[PDB]
This record gives C-alpha cells, structure tokens and sequence, in this order.
C-alpha cells in the first residue's frame, strides 16, 4: 500500500441512485422495454445495489 | 387491498376463463400468480384444493 | 449503338394474367356458383 | 392519436355501389363531416354524389368555426413566435395542422405537417409526424405518400430504442401490404398479434385478427398454419367471438371442404365490402380455391370427380370446369380424364423435376454468361 509502490488507491463505491439508473440503461440497451417502463423508479426500488 | 384471500380466488377464476377461451399461456400465468399469493397467506381447505 | 430504324414500323400488373383469365368470367361472383350448387 | 379517420375512409369506399341505404354509411358520414370540422370531405362528397344543399350552409358556418381554428392557429403561432422557447411554435403548428388534417386532406398534409417535421428537437416527435403522414396516405390510398413515409421511418427514425413505435409501425407496413396484392409479407408482419395494443387504424383487435387469419391462410403452408394460427393462443380467443372466422380457419385444417366452400362465399362478400381488401377480392377467392384443390388431390393419385363433388359442392360439372381452368393455369399440378372420370397426379419435384429445377435456374444462369462474354470479348 506504500505510495511509492502504489501511487493511487481509487475507491469504487456502491452505485448511487443516479449511477444505478445509468448502469440500468447500459444493461437495458438491447432489451425491448415496453413504453411506460420507468427505469428511474426501478433504480430507486433497489437501494445500495451492487451494480 | 389487503384482502389477499379474495385476490387468490379471483386470480384462479381468471385462469379458468383463459382456459375456457383457449389462451393457455395467460391461464398458466393467472395460476402461477394465484399460487404465489396463496403461499404467503393461510389457505382454507376449499381454496387449497381449488388451487391444486 | 441505338437501333432506331423501327419507329416507322401487384401495383397494376402480375395479377394482370390472373385477372385476364377470369375477366370475362366471375359474373357469378362466387355466391351465384354456390346458388347453382344449391339448385343442383 | 387520430381516432375515426380510417372508419370514415372505409364508409366512403363502401359508398361505391351500395349507397342505396343512406343511413348505413351516409348518415354516419354526415356526422363525420360535422365532427372534426371535415370541410374538404363534405365538399368531396358533394362532388362525388350528394348535393348536401341546406346541410352545407350550416357546414359553411362550421367552415367559419374552422376559420376560428385558423385564427387560433395564427394567434397561437404568433404568441409562440414571440415566445423565446423553440418548438413551442412547432407544437402549436403540429396540433393545428392535425385539426387542419381533419378539416382538409391537402390543407393538413404537405407543408402543414412538413414544416413541423422540418424542425427536429426530438427524433420521437419527428417519428410521430411520419405516423401522421402515413395514416392520411393509407386513408386516401396515396401509394406515393405511403412509400415515402415507410422509407423515412425505417431508414433512420426507427433507429433508437422505440419498441412501442416498432410494433405500431409493423401494423402500418402490413396494412399497406394487405392493400397491395403482396399478402405474404403482411402475414409475416402480422406476427405481432400479441402486441397490436389498440391501434387506431385497427377498428378493433378483432378486425386485426380477421385480417391476419384471412391473409395468413392464403400465404401460409400447413406446417405453419397449425403452428401459428390453428395452435395460436391469442388468435383462438378472437376466433371464439367470430363463429364464421373460426369455421373457415378450422375447416381448411380439418379438411372440411364442404363447409369451407360455403364459408369462403361469406368471406367474398365481406372482402368486396371491406376497403383495402376489395382490390384483390378475386385473387383471394381463386387462390384459396387453388389451395383447396391442391390439398385433397395431394393425398390420392386417383380421384373420381364424383368423390370431389361429395367433398365440395354437389354439381360434378362445376368442379370439373374449375379443375380444367386451374389445370390450364399450371395450378392443381394434375392431369384430368374424361369418360373414366378419374383425376390423376403430376410428377414430384424431387423425383424428376430436380432435373427441371436445375435446367430452369441454368437457362437464366447460362444466358447471363453468353451476353457477358461478348462485352469483354468485343
């Protein structure tokens, strides 16, 4: 962990509600979502998801 | 509504009517939904038998 | 090399052959054909 | 979106030969003129047949109301033009253009929709205009308007995630294929029976099903017909409503020749009356008759014409005349006989027509090389 051997220690947080929507859109790109689907609500329904 | 027992009975009626109309996949869906609601709630003997 | 020389001498087709076959016929419009069977 | 515009077009098509009962089509059409301010259609009807007379001065008063809508168009357009926000003018323009589309076929179409289309804040909004352009063309059977609209939506607008639009679009493409005599593509594109939603162009999901069963059986082989229509889950409920559709669809698969011939006659009257199905009414009935004749003949090499009469209509001569004409067309792949009164069978493609199949492809294939060599050979 010493900085000379490893300069940066980037941290990956559990996805935030905005981030979960973004990941949901990325993985729903090929799916034929019916009109009236609310992706935003689905991100809110799962809190602290692991992406 | 919180009256789940009425919900399971109506779901079963939908499966029976879909079978009457020959729409088998929707009938299976109504049956599956009825079973999942019934599993959590207590089932009177007539309801469990009708479901079976 | 245009020949010239001889000037002196579906949407609207494909079905034209089928239409031509019974253009004279189909006076019965099929329903009369059924009535003819009924008389028979 | 638009709701009764297709129904109005069908009633006008009905008013070609049976206009004797005015209440059946004209009375609703008079209501259609007084609804949506359809000024151009009442005038077109005036040219076509009805004088209208006193029911035209009141319509001219409605034309003044249409002028009030035009004044509303001007007031909304100027206020939106004054407004800094972009596309507010277009939103007013498209909505008023839609009112104009009901009022006049030319007035609503062309620039009124096109100018709104020219601005493109949203690709989805531009798609909505294309759908509006496609329907009016379908209602007035403008093939060129339909061809341009289908090309525009499929080429670029459909790109992007619009599943609901893609399912709605498939119905539009299929309906045009039903309107032209290309039934086969429509039967393939009517696969979206599960999700037709409640499209305005369909009078009902029930009408969409009647068209899909009618179109599919003509272009569908017996393996597909059982798999997609006879064993079709959604279609079965809809045919439960219509006894005639159920008997006609079931009879061909059930090999009930006598019932289907009578049922086909009922279908013919419906097909001629129906707008968008009347142009190919003759092709549909004869093609069905050819398919019916091929099915029973496939099973038996030798068939007495008396047996065919028992299966279909009683008269032997009527089956014989159809048999001869279809045999002449190359349809019915069989050779008829007289005095013996037995119909025989034709050679299988695999057995010997394989040589014919190679030669038929070969003649065009060889012909190309003969012409090609000369161009380089000089």
């Amino acid at each position: 962990l010493r900085p000379g051997r490893i300069d940066r220690k980037i941290e990956f947080p559990p996805p935030n509600e905005e981030a979960r929507l973004d990941i949901l859109k990325i993985h729903s790109r090929k799916m034929n979502l019916t009109r009236g689907i609310n992706l935003r609500k689905i991100a809110e329904l799962m809190p602290g998801a692991s992406g | 509504m919180d009256d789940k027992a009425l919900l399971v009975e109506v779901q079963l009626l939908e499966s029976k009517t879909y079978h009457a109309l020959s729409n088998l996949p929707k009938a299976r869906a109504a049956l599956t939904s009825a079973r999942t609601t019934a599993n959590a709630i207590y089932c009177p003997p007539k309801l469990q038998a009708t479901l079976d | 090399m245009s020949e010239k020389k001889q000037p002196v001498d579906e949407d609207n087709w494909d079905d034209d052959n089928v239409e031509d076959d019974f253009s004279n016929q189909l006076r019965a419009e099929l329903e009369k054909h059924g009535y003819k069977m009924e008389t028979s | 979106p638009k709701n009764p515009d297709l129904r109005i077009a069908q009633l006008r098509f009905l008013l070609s030969l049976p206009e004797h009962r005015g209440d059946a089509a004209v009375r609703d059409e008079l209501m259609a003129a007084v609804r949506d301010n359809n000024m151009a259609p009442y005038y077109e009807a005036l040219c076509k047949s009805l004088d209208w007379q006193i029911d035209v001065d009141l319509l001219n008063k409605m034309k003044k109301a249409n002028e009030d809508e035009l004044k509303r168009l001007d007031e909304e357009l100027e206020d939106a033009e004054k407004n800094l926000g972009e596309s507010e003018i277009r939103d007013a323009m498209m909505a008023k253009a839609e009112y104009l589309c009901r009022i006049g076929d030319k007035e609503g179409a062309l620039t009124a929709f096109r100018k709104t289309y020219d601005k493109t804040v949203a690709l989805g909004h531009r798609l909505d205009i294309v759908f509006y352009l496609l329907r009016i063309g379908l209602f007035y059977m403008d093939n060129d308007l339909i061809t341009r609209n289908t090309e525009k939506a499929k080429s670029l607008i459909e790109e992007g995630g619009d599943w609901d639009r893609r399912n709605r679009l498939k119905v539009y493409q299929g309906l045009y294929c039903v309107a032209i005599r290309d039934f086969k593509q429509a039967a393939e594109l009517f696969l979206d029976t599960v999700s037709t939603f409640t499209s305005y162009e369909l009078m009902d999901y029930k009408t969409f099903v009647t068209y899909t069963v009618y179109v599919s059986m003509i272009a569908l082989e017996r393996p597909d017909l059982r798999e997609k229509v006879i064993k079709g889950a959604e279609i079965l409920e809809v045919l439960h409503s219509l006894p005639a559709v159920r008997q006609y669809l079931f009879s061909l698969y059930e090999c009930r020749y006598s019932v289907f011939f009578q049922s086909l006659a009922v279908v013919e009257q419906e097909m001629k009356k129906d707008w968008l199905f009347a142009p190919h009414y003759r092709y549909y009935v004869r093609e069905m008759r050819i398919h019916a004749y091929s099915q029973l003949l496939e099973s038996y090499r030798s068939l007495t014409l008396g047996y065919m009469a028992e299966a279909f209509g009683v008269g032997v001569e009527f089956i014989d005349q159809e048999l001869s004409r279809f045999i002449a067309a190359g349809r019915l792949h069989c050779k008829i006989d007289k005095v013996n009164e037995i119909v025989e069978t034709n050679r299988p493609d695999s057995k010997n027509w394989q040589y014919q199949e190679t030669i038929k492809k070969g003649d065009l294939l060889l012909n190309r090389v003969q012409k090609l060599s000369r161009v380089i050979n000089m």
